[PDB]
């Protein structure tokens, strides 16, 4: 059934582009309140450049930011999706 | 820097 539910033609070997980093940026506008706070934490907890600095905004560096720290938030995304299941 | 992902969560 897979080929039925979907392909995704993704590319895991991308170079760092504003596309690619922005696509996240998607994903993090799209997830709620209390994840936004949960997961800026978490992708912030890598770099030290991490949003710009100040932490009473939320504002994604990513253009600038590290696709390895990029990655970070792609797991993240992942894991929300199929975790979104609460209890 | 060009396109930015400086995200900016509009929750408000």
């Amino acid at each position: 059934a897979s080929a039925s539910y979907d392909s995704e033609e993704e590319e895991e070997g991308l170079p760092m582009s504003y596309d690619e980093k922005r696509q996240l940026s998607l994903d993090i506008n799209r997830l709620p309140g209390e994840k936004l706070g949960r997961v800026v934490h978490i992708i912030q907890s890598r770099e030290p450049s991490l949003r710009d600095s100040n932490p009473d905004e939320i504002e994604i560096d990513f253009e600038t930011l590290k696709p390895t720290t990029l990655r970070e938030l792609e797991r993240y995304v992942k894991s929300c999706l199929q975790k979104k299941q609460r209890k | 820097r060009s396109v930015k992902v400086k995200i900016k969560l509009g929750r408000k």
